């Protein structure tokens, strides 16, 4: 996250960290056994680390549970960054407490102006690199669909949506992928792509979760 | 654990700098630039003539906000230190007499013109090598069914171009 | 005196970001960009129509390796947060139907096309106001005997241009 | 100075610092009564700090002497950055010693390829901001006149000379202005100007002191 702030240990209970010997993506908990991240974050043998803050130090609230099945979206297209949604089922049900909780699926597709919280352990510099130990947070509003298409000519599809600041300086970044976008208690988006980070007229693009509520439930029932 | 990996077998850092070396050095050295035709400066993307040079360090980026380039992602490729006369350090595929060629521009080019590359792993049992695909928008999808290759021009320069043969073999060395 | 200072009487930080605002006895706001001509993004330097807007923060540079802008030094002027489509953020004076106009470019500009500005104190005090000069090369020596002014165009943009009269006046506020 | 190293306290005894509240320009002690710096470094309340290292702390070997006179070269042209040289007469004579020693003026100009020492308390990393507490050094060779003029089209006069590295990464910077450039124990250049700092094909440009030896010996003998 660029231009954000330190969230606070376990202040974002649904934020999980996809680990592969080290942190590589974010994820979101939607129930004791299912984590929703992005498709491009798909790997083999992913280990889901719950209840984190400092991902490089053990503080006592963690919960590491290896992935038993990693289901990437069937229509996912890497060339178009389209349908960038993945479903991860844990092999062991997470223990739900105050530091490890599920975020509920969206019930609407939030309009422009809606206020959200984007979080993750990604890079904190638009120019240069600097990766945090603790989870960072960013309060950002969903931008107009038209502002989105103008900023990313011929790239925006109905399965995506921009959030952030057209002027720059505040945004999500590399290492935030598969991360959560919670607008008023509900999971509206997943940190997907963008051009650079916190650049002018180059907002972050997020997978529009509201379009997959059906897919997520066909999946969770038959698995 | 995805497809794109460097010489040491590590995932490629998104936005990181790498030397684009060849598998078979009789083909040339790393990538760099040269001034061809009426170009006011080195705007032609070529494989170095020097069989020993590592070429220029090259930035490899994906719009995906991941730490490393996702398997099958499109990429923009640029010189970490391009020649002053170029607007941006990114490569682009312009139309040419002898076919679509990889060049630099003196004009800042919109993103559609630089988000046109994709790596394809070569099946060598041991040593990580990739070919390079050229991609262009079609029916609301971007297709990558054309390879990049080398066209030796009169003046010698080993030009990277969209040919159907002499495809590029690439080995990435972190810089 | 001919020393360059901001609103608070402070010297100007070489490379420092500033707002180029008007003093109270003027209309409009700070310096902004506009999309005129075939420009794909806002590449025209204009004076904001909104008396309330500070405008865009401007990077002011001098080649002298001092911490401040020296007296009578030429300076490069550019948007610290330029639009994506401009090769660099430096302002440049270009020929046009409206006369010599201050614009951003989609092409890298030779240093001589950007090292063309010079501030000038406006005799009387109470406010630290300065006018802007456009300088040119008489080969060896550089001369700055022409001001930058405002020329409102058809669409309402108050363009910054080299005008015979109606001189542009600025008060620099640290950003 | 970028790409340099920490010199070591009082290792550059001729290096002075011009203060007007804080440090704004370097300078070179040419004798116990005069200092030579740049013309664009002229101010009317200059206090010269001699025997310095950490300009932000009183380490105990300093000498603070005001300037009674400040004489800018009569041919200095701010618009062309030409004849960028100035002479400063200290109110009282500086006590000469190992921590504060004058530097010799040249008898002949330097030859390209000659390695010199450029020092100052300027910005250490240009592409950001960071200003040293302690003095920094850098070994830089004079560069050929052709490559200098080629670097800076239509800007090089005979009173200027480049030095440093055409690859970049090692050059002087904002804050080093007026400072010294000594080769073979001789003051050949004064830190003057350049495009950016440590940029490729953008070497530091320095006032060619050797062309002003007679003017200096003439000014010190009249004031
Ligand atoms: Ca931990
Ligand atoms: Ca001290």
């Amino acid at each position: 996250i660029v231009g954000g702030y330190t969230c606070g240990a376990n202040t974002v209970p649904y934020q999980v960290s996809l680990n592969s010997g080290y942190h590589f993506c974010g994820g979101s908990l939607i129930n004791s056994q299912w984590v929703v991240s992005a498709a491009h974050c798909y790997k083999s043998g992913i280990q889901v680390r719950l209840g984190e803050d400092n991902i490089n130090v053990v503080e006592g609230n963690e919960q590491f549970i290896s992935a038993s099945k990693s289901i990437v979206h069937p229509s996912y297209n890497s060339n178009t960054l389209n349908n960038d949604i993945m479903l991860i089922k844990l092999k062991s049900a997470a223990s739900l407490n105050s530091r490890v909780a599920s975020i509920s699926l969206p019930t609407s597709c939030a309009s422009a102006g809606t206020q959200c919280l984007i979080s993750g352990w990604g890079n904190t510099k638009s120019s240069g690199t600097s990766y945090p130990d603790v989870l960072k947070c960013l309060k950002a509003p969903i931008l107009s669909d038209s502002s989105c298409k103008s900023a990313y000519p011929g790239q925006i599809t109905s399965n995506m949506f921009c959030a952030g600041y057209l002027e720059g300086g505040k945004d999500s970044c590399q290492g935030d992928s598969g991360g959560p976008v919670v607008c008023s208690g509900k999971l509206q988006g997943i940190v997907s792509w963008g051009s650079g980070c916190a650049q002018k007229n180059k907002p972050g693009v997020y997978t529009k979760v509201c379009n997959y509520v059906s897919w997520i439930k066909q999946t969770i029932a038959s698995n | 654990d995805d497809d794109l990996v460097d010489a040491e077998g590590n995932l490629v850092e998104n936005g990181g700098t790498y030397y684009l070396l060849p598998h078979i050095w009789a083909h040339g050295g790393g990538i760099e630039t040269a001034k061809t035709g009426n170009e006011p400066c080195p705007l032609t993307v070529v494989r170095s003539p020097n069989e020993v040079s590592k070429g220029e360090p090259i930035r490899i980026s994906s719009q995906f906000r991941s730490l490393f380039i996702p398997r099958g992602s499109l990429v923009a490729l640029g010189f970490a230190n391009p020649p002053s006369c170029a607007a941006s350090p990114w490569w682009t595929v312009v139309d040419s007499p002898q076919g679509p060629a990889v060049k630099l521009s003196q004009q800042k080019l919109p993103e559609k013109d630089i988000l046109v590359f994709k790596f394809e792993k070569v099946s060598h049992s041991n040593i990580h090598v990739y070919k390079l695909l050229y991609c262009q928008h079609d029916e609301e999808d971007v297709k990558c069914d054309q390879y990049i290759g080398i066209h030796r021009d009169r003046n010698g320069n080993r030009r990277l171009v969209v040919t159907e043969e002499n495809p590029l073999e690439l080995v990435l060395l972190k810089a």
